[PDB]
């Protein structure tokens, strides 16, 4: 696809403008879970390497791991939302402006289509 | 524990590949499977034609 | 769990598929009609391509 | 407890290690006799004679009475073939010729 | 009994000899049917009626599920996803219908076969025609379409059948 | 003696709890195909007089 | 409402019962081996009853009580035939196996395990019942893989001794060689006569071809150890002289006849297949007799002896007088 | 499908949390109960299936091989319990882990919805089994056989993931209804030849295909007594459940590309039934027994009729139940004697009779005497093949006998006879071997009385 | 058991697999650490893709 050199795109924006008429990822999104699942697995072998006891050593180190983890995968599916709208707006649009390459198929009935039948012997 | 061992793992480290050893290989690996390909071919071969001229009577013939 | 299975309700509809079985049967021997039929579809919604061979 | 020395080897070539085959395998030099060095990884096994374990003395005090074996003392490489369960060898009163000529 | 249709399932009018003793010696079966009904179809009956008064306290009612028809595949789009799966389904349910159908005309044979007794050869030609008949309708259905069978699979093959049919039909009519 | 078995028993809850949340989530996936309720051809059917969906 | 099916039906579930009981206390006492022979005197008694119901007047039944499963157009359901063969075997098998109970109460006095030999003797004969009285394929083959087991356990009752080991092998063998047959034969009719039930063979093969039938025939070779197969029988002498005396001598052995009497209706129509019965049946009885002439352990005279009649068996099956083969039996 | 899938998640706090006396107990109880809600999945349609979401959906193909999943990590867990009392707890508990791990990835295979989906987890089932294998097996060429069961599985489906993603490319999708739906016939051509290679080796060499076997009896015998039931029982039949569902865009090149595979099969199934005649390893035997079973389920399922399908599906679930069970038998007597010899400990019944029992139930299941469901599956498979070809009932025939020979021979040898004079420390069977011998042997007398639910969605 | 299942079918994939692939990890990885022949090569393969690849 390669949408780098799209026209009217802004060199460095994490998230443009255009972007904000989109609905925002729920907290409660599975994608977010996940990544403060991440977050929690890796306090954990950060308390396992520092040889300090597993589950019950650091509770803020914890905590902030997940909410590090949970901040960034945010703002992380906001920016691929925004990717995919842009790719399924762009090929709408294409569609649209060239309709001699996408013909409307004329729909047939399987009653009027005759296909091969090969026997299980 | 020596003949255990004999008969299992002291095998392939003294096989050597042999006039022998490689012509009954061959035929005791390879020609019974082509043997039965002739034969379960040939087979359904006669049957597929008797099928194809009708002349096989499959009557009550519902389970396969 | 074995009580459960044998008492699971019949999902795969065996006695329904003997009722409708029954109701057909003595529909068809009552009418005359020639039990099961050669063709599933009937051939008046099927178009057959013309050969002109 | 067996060493890595004691385990069957590769075929020997050498009266040195025929008679150090023989002395790992509990028999004497004279009686020690390998398989044919052929393809077939028999190596440094002993091959003995092909008689069954049916034909061996029953009224010997074995150590496995069943199986008429003694503890170490080398064992046939085809000793499943011969249990006395399966595929005896013993000698018949008749010849096997004339057996076979007659039931033919 | 009204536990099934006499029509489905028929069966001869039953016509059975009487008695006719010869002789003057009582025959053991009589007596022992005597014995065996005071002793055993007594009690079991009276259970039976108990159990029975026990169900009339509580009568209730299951029914029947009908099914509506929707259309076949013979008239479905090529990519048009959810009428071959209502197609299909129904479909499904009518191979099953058929089969139970062809169980139908075996268990009638079976029947016939048992009761005819040494003359079965000559009094059961009527339920021998009848299973040939629907034996022959259910292969050409339903034989050869595999394991992965479809209504796509059984409408080519009743395409292929058709085409047969009417090429013969034509040569015939053309001699 | 509540308070103290606790501390050893509390394992025994989690999978019962993770039961109930199976199934609590098995609902939630079900709502979001409700594209067809009552929508079928083979099923279609009218609504009773206090009836507002034909499943859940 | 007509006492002969639940009569039929009564003695092979009465039979059952000890089996049931084997794990209460009676198993470990020293009344059980009682317990079985009267269990099996007044499963006797019972079964005399439709055995005069039929000589009254003819009575046949077909008993399909349980429904097990249906593979699309083929159903598969517990199914008892009650006829004449089944009607006349069940008493004379029950005497049998009481009189050999009997015996073995006496015979066996002094064998530890004399409970679980005399279970092991009401096992043979349930297994010997399913295979008499089936109706369908399916339940004549669980019969016939039964008895071979029970067969195959009472051979080797000295586990200890290698040659009753061996000997029990060798009857499996010998069985698995004719269980291929069988096997044959099932796949014939399932393919052909969408059937296993008895009926709708009779009744769709009219003119039966060679295959099934052949299968048939090397099936009753392998259990009644016609020439082909038959040292399995005087090698399974190994056993007790009541395990001799009851399966291998007259109960068991006779399955293949039994089979063979069993498809008759589609044996006469065939005169290949019964030259081939007729020829196999004359070669085991005079192979069979000929070695019993010069024998001298009194049970290799008496299993060759009991060969050679089922080798004149099969020749009266061969010459198509299937009723005579049976009162032979 | 969630309802089975979040417990067997939760069974790894609780094992990490759980006491250091008690992760047995609490292991063994909340398996026995996943396995009791995983009895729900059998109530099953004749109609298409059930669809719980875009992600997981279930057949009464998947739902008795989830049953049996579901069903043999207790008896993995009592098993395991004997040869693990020296370990440290942490190493118990990565144990326990990676048991649970393997359930999990199992469960998700079965019913995933999507050809990927199913690719991703049937190869996350391989790590679990590897770590099992070399890191708890007994003797030194554990690695060794690590290794050949790693890149066998690996050579194979490596191909495959290639053609899946060209698949997609070409429908447009590898959704398994839409896949059924919308299958197209494909043409006699070199491309779909590969193509057809392609779908098929991967799950040929897991079942194992005879000549693709050499990583089996390495395995089975090198890996822990957890290990081999697992891999006997259930990823067995991962390759005959991914053929099952694969070979419905095959159609018609399997009429004339099974052919190698079929004979390789045919034949195969009597060498390695040949080959337990003459074997000195109880492990090595029951794992050439193994594929002399799926050998056979292989000639079912290329077959591709009904009544084929029907026996594969009975057949898979009544060997896995049955190897297990000869599994478990054979590392019994190994745990008292430590040899792995047929031929040390001899005369059994008389020191251990109940066990005796045991065997002998397990032999005759083996040897498929009906009414067993290993026989159910044995003569529809038979009788199809018989419909394919009537000449194949010989070779048939000849592996029923064969096989009954080498069941009563690892019965005769090991139970009957004289008891071998020196060796004296055979003790009393415990409760728990016991147990787990009538844990495998009564589901499958239990299941014989309702056939239907393992004859698969055919039926 | 012997000549097919432990040598050939043991031959035919992974032995012949692990022979070729160790005799390659050799023939690539045995290079003694010369600039020279390093540089000679680079040489080489400029001028092969200089006259090969247009
Ligand atoms: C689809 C997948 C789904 C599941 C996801 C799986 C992954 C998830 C977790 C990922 C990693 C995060 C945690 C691991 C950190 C490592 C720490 C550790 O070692 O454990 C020690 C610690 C216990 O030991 P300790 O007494 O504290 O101190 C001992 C020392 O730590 C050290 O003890 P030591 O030194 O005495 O012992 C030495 C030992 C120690 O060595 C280790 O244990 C290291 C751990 C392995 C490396 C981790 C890899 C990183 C992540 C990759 C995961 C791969 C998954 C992909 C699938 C492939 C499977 C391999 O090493 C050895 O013995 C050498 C032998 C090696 C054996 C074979 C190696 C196999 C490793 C593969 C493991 C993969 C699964 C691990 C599961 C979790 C393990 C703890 O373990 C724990 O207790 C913590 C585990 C998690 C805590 C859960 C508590 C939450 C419960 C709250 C309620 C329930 C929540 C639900 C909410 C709703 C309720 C209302
Ligand atoms: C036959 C009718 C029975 C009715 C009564 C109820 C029977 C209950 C059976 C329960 C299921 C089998 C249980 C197996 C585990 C045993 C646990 C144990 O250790 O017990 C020790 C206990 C105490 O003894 P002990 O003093 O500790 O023993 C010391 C030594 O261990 C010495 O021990 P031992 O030497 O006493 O060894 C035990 C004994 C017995 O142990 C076993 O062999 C058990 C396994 C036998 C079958 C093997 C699999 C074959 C395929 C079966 C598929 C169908 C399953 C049906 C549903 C089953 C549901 C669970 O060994 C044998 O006698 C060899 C049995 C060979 C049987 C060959 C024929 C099999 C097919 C028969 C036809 C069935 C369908 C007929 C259809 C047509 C007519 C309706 O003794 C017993 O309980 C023995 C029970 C008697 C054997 C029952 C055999 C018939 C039942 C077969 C399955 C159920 C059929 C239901 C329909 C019947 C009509
Ligand atoms: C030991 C000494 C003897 C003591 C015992 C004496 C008593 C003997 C009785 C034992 C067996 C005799 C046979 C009697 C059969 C009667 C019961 C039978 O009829 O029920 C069957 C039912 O059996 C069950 O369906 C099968 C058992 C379920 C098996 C599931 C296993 C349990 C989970 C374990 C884990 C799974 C591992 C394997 C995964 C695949 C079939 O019933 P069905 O005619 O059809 O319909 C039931 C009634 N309806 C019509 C209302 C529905
Ligand atoms: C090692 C342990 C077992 C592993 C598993 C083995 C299973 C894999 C076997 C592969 C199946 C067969 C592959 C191709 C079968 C197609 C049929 C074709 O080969 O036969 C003839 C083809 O003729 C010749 O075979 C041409 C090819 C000859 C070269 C191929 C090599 C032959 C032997 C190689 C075996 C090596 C296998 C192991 C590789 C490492 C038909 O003639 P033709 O009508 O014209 O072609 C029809 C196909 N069309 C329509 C696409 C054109
Ligand atoms: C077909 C069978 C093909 C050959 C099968 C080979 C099987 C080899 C493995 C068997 C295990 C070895 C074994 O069983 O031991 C041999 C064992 C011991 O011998 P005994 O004399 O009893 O010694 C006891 C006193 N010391 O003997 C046996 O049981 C072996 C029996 C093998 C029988 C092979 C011959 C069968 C030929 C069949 C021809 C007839 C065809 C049918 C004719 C009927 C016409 C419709
Ligand atoms: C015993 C003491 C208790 C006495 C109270 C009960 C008295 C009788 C009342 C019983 C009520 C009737 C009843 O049992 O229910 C019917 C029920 C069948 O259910 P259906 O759905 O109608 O048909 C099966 C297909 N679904 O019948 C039964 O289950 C009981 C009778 C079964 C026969 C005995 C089975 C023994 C053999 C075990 C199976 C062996 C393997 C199968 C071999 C197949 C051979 C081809
Ligand atoms: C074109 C390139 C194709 C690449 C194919 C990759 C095959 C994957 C395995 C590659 C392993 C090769 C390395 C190797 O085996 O070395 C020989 C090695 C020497 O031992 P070392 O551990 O290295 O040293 C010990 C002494 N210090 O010998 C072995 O251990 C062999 C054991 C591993 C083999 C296991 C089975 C592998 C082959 C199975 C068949 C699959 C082949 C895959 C390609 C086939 C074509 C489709
Ligand atoms: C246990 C070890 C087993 C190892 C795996 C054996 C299976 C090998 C299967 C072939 C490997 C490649 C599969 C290709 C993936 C499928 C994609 C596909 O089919 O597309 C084909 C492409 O097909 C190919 O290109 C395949 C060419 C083969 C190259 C790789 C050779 C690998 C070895 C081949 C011989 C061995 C195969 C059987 C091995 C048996 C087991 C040892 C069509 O391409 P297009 O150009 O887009 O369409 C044509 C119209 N324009």
């Amino acid at each position: 696809t390669m949408m780098s050199g799209r026209p009217g795109r802004v060199p460095l924006q994490f998230l443009p403008n255009e972007a904000r008429s989109l609905p925002p990822p729920k907290l409660t999104d599975p994608r977010l879970v996940y990544m403060g699942f991440l977050g929690y697995c890796s306090g954990l072998i950060d308390n396992a390497i520092r040889r300090r006891p597993v589950v019950s050593a650091g509770l803020h180190r914890q905590l902030l791991y997940v909410t590090s983890f949970v901040f960034f995968g945010y703002y992380l599916l906001k920016r691929q939302d925004y990717m995919y709208a842009l790719r399924d707006h762009d090929m709408f649009a294409y569609v649209k402006s060239h309709p001699e390459d996408f013909p409307e198929k004329d729909k047939k009935t399987y009653g009027e289509i005759l296909e091969e039948f090969h026997p299980v012997r | 524990i020596r003949w255990t061992y004999a008969r299992s793992a002291n095998i392939y480290p003294n096989f050597r590949p042999t006039p022998k050893t490689s012509l009954l290989g061959a035929l005791f690996g390879i020609g019974p499977l082509f043997f039965w390909y002739y034969v379960f071919k040939t087979d359904r071969d006669k049957k597929e034609k008797l099928i194809q001229e009708g002349k096989l009577d499959q009557t009550f013939n519902i389970s396969y | 769990g074995s009580t459960f299975v044998a008492y699971l309700p019949d999902y795969r509809m065996q006695e329904w598929a003997r009722r409708e079985a029954e109701r057909l049967v003595k529909y068809r021997e009552a009418n005359g009609l020639p039990l099961m039929e050669s063709n599933c579809f009937d051939p008046n919604k099927i178009q057959l391509p013309e050969d002109e061979d | 407890h067996v060493t890595k020395d004691m385990f069957p080897g590769p075929y020997p070539k050498t009266p040195e290690e025929r008679a150090a085959a023989a002395k790992k395998y509990n028999m004497r030099v004279e009686d020690y006799e390998p398989y044919p060095d052929d393809g077939m990884g028999y190596g440094d096994y002993p091959k003995l004679p092909d008689r069954s374990q049916q034909e061996r003395d029953p009224w010997y005090d074995w150590d496995h009475p069943d199986l008429r074996l003694n503890w170490g003392e080398p064992i046939h490489w085809d000793l499943d073939m011969y249990i006395r369960n399966r595929v005896d060898t013993s000698p018949t009163p008749v010849s096997w010729n004339t057996m076979c000529k007659h039931l033919f | 009994p009204d536990s099934w249709d006499k029509d489905v399932y028929p069966e001869p009018p039953r016509r059975t000899p009487a008695p006719a003793p010869q002789t003057s010696l009582p025959n053991p079966v009589t007596y022992l049917t005597k014995i065996f009904d005071l002793l055993v179809d007594r009690p079991v009956t009276l259970a039976r009626e108990f159990i029975e008064q026990q169900h009339a306290k509580n009568r209730y009612y299951y029914y029947h599920r009908e099914f509506r028809r929707v259309p076949d595949i013979t008239e479905c789009e090529e990519k048009d996803i959810l009428c071959m799966f209502e197609a299909e389904m129904q479909w499904r349910r009518d191979y099953k219908v058929d089969q139970e159908i062809v169980n139908i005309i075996q268990e009638r044979l079976k029947a016939c076969q048992q009761r005819e007794g040494e003359s079965y050869r000559q009094n059961c030609a009527k339920e021998l025609e009848q299973f040939t008949q629907v034996s022959k309708a259910f292969q050409d259905r339903y034989s050869d379409l595999g394991a992965h069978y479809s209504a796509r699979k059984c409408l080519a093959k009743q395409k292929q059948r058709m085409l047969a049919e009417r090429k013969a039909a034509k040569e015939a009519a053309a001699a | 003696n509540v308070l103290q078995i606790v501390r050893d028993h509390w394992v025994h809850i989690l999978v019962p709890v993770g039961f109930v949340f199976g199934c609590y989530l098995d609902r939630r996936s079900d709502e979001k195909l409700t594209a067809f309720r009552n929508k079928s051809l083979l099923f279609k059917r009218e609504l009773r007089p206090n009836e507002e969906v034909t499943w859940k | 409402m007509n006492p002969f099916a639940s009569l039929t039906l009564t003695t092979l579930t009465i039979l059952t019962i000890p089996i049931m009981m084997s794990n209460s206390n009676i198993y470990k006492t020293n009344l059980y081996p009682n317990y079985v022979k009267t269990t099996v005197s007044y499963a006797f008694t019972l079964s005399l009853v439709p055995l005069l119901m039929f000589m009254h007047t003819g009575q046949e039944m077909i008993i399909s009580n349980w429904h097990w499963m249906t593979l699309q157009t083929v159903e598969l359901s517990l199914s008892f035939k009650m006829d004449y063969f089944s009607v006349m075997f069940i008493p004379v098998a029950l005497f049998v196996t009481w009189s050999i109970m009997e015996f073995s109460m006496w015979y066996m006095h002094s064998d530890p395990f004399i409970n679980r030999f005399f279970k092991y003797l009401l096992l043979f004969l349930i297994t010997m019942m399913i295979l008499v009285t089936a109706n369908n394929l399916f339940q004549l083959f669980i019969g016939w893989e039964g008895v071979g087991i029970m067969s195959f356990l009472l051979i080797g009752w000295w586990h200890g001794r290698t040659d009753a080991n061996t000997a029990a092998l060798q009857a499996i063998l010998y069985n698995r060689i004719g269980d291929i047959g069988f096997v044959l034969s099932m796949a014939w009719f399932l393919t052909h006569s969408n059937a296993w039930d008895l009926q709708q063979i009779f009744m769709l093969n009219n003119e039966c071809p060679n295959m099934p039938l052949i299968g048939l025939l090397l099936a009753a070779a392998g259990k009644s150890a016609q020439f082909g197969l038959h040292p399995w029988l005087p090698s399974a002498m190994e056993g007790p002289t009541p395990v001799s005396a009851l399966l291998h001598s007259s109960t068991m052995v006779v399955a293949g006849v039994f089979l063979l009497i069993r498809f008759y209706p589609l044996m006469e129509t065939n005169k290949l297949v019964q030259t081939m019965t007729l020829c196999l049946g004359a070669i085991t009885t005079l192979f069979t007799a000929l070695c019993a002439i010069t024998q001298n352990d009194i049970k290799k005279i008496v299993a060759f002896s009991t060969s050679s009649q089922l080798g004149l068996m099969m020749v009266t099956i061969g010459i198509n007088q299937p009723h005579l083969a049976f009162l032979h039996i | 499908m969630l309802k089975i899938i979040i417990p067997t998640t939760m069974l790894l706090p609780m094992t990490w949390m759980s006491k250091h006396n008690m992760i047995w107990i609490n292991a063994t109880v909340h398996s026995l109960l996943i396995s009791l809600i995983s009895l729900s999945l059998l109530n099953q349609l004749g109609e298409n299936s059930l669809n719980f979401s875009l992600t997981f959906f279930s057949d009464s193909l998947s739902a008795p091989l989830l049953v049996l999943t579901t069903w043999l990590l207790p008896l993995m867990l009592m098993a395991s319990q004997s040869h693990l009392s020296k370990e440290t707890t942490t190493r118990k508990k990565l144990y326990i882990t990676m048991l649970i791990l393997l359930q999990l990835f199992l469960i998700m295979t079965f019913t995933a919805t999507e050809l990927i989906l199913f690719y991703i987890l049937f190869e996350a089932t391989l790590v679990p089994t590897l770590i099992i294998i070399t890191r708890w097996g007994n003797q030194t060429e554990r690695l060794n056989a690590g290794l050949y069961f790693l890149f066998y599985t690996l050579a194979g489906s490596l191909p495959l993931l290639v053609a899946l993603v060209y698949i997609q490319n070409t429908t447009g999708s590898l959704n398994f209804l839409i896949i059924h739906y919308w299958s197209h016939p494909l043409s006699n051509s070199w491309s779909n030849i590969f193509m057809w290679l392609a779908c098929i080796m991967a799950f040929m060499v897991k079942m194992p295909l005879y000549g693709l076997h050499l990583w089996l009896p390495k395995a089975h015998v090198e890996a822990p007594i957890a290990g081999s039931m697992v891999l006997a029982a259930v990823l067995l039949k991962l390759g005959g459940y991914g053929m099952m569902r694969i070979t419905t865009i095959l159609n018609p090149l399997t009429n004339y590309m099974a052919y190698p595979f079929l004979m390789l099969s045919m034949w195969g199934m009597i060498m390695t039934s040949s080959i337990c005649l003459r074997q000195t390893d109880l492990k090595s035997l029951i794992a050439y027994s193994s594929v002399s079973h799926m050998a056979l389920v292989i000639v079912a399922i290329m077959i591709q009729t009904p009544w084929s399908f029907m026996g594969a599906t009975a057949l898979m679930i009544a060997h896995g139940l049955t190897s297990s069970m000869l599994f478990c038998l054979a590392n019994t007597n190994y745990e008292r004697v430590h040899s792995r010899t047929m031929i040390l400990a001899r005369g059994l019944q008389t020191l251990l009779p109940l066990m005796a029992t045991w065997w002998l139930v397990a032999s005759l299941t083996n040897l498929a005497l009906p009414p067993s469901i290993n026989l159910i599956g044995e003569l529809f498979i038979i009788t199809a093949s018989f419909s394919w070809s009537n000449i194949t009932i010989i070779l048939m025939g000849m592996n029923m006998m064969i096989t009954a020979l080498y069941s009563l021979y690892m019965l005769i040898t090991t139970q009957r006879g004289k008891y071998t004079h020196h060796i004296n420390n055979i003790k009393p069977s415990f409760t728990r071997e016991n147990a787990l011998m009538a844990l495998h042997i009564l589901p499958l007398l239990l299941l014989t009385l309702n056939p239907k639910m393992i004859l698969g969605p055919l039926y | 058991s012997s000549l097919l299942d432990l040598i050939w079918l043991e031959t035919i994939l992974p032995k012949t697999t692990s022979f070729i692939q160790m005799k390659m990890s050799i023939m690539v990885s045995n290079q003694k650490g010369l600039i020279k022949l390093y540089f000679l090569s680079f040489l080489i393969t400029i001028m092969i893709s200089m006259t090969l690849f247009n």
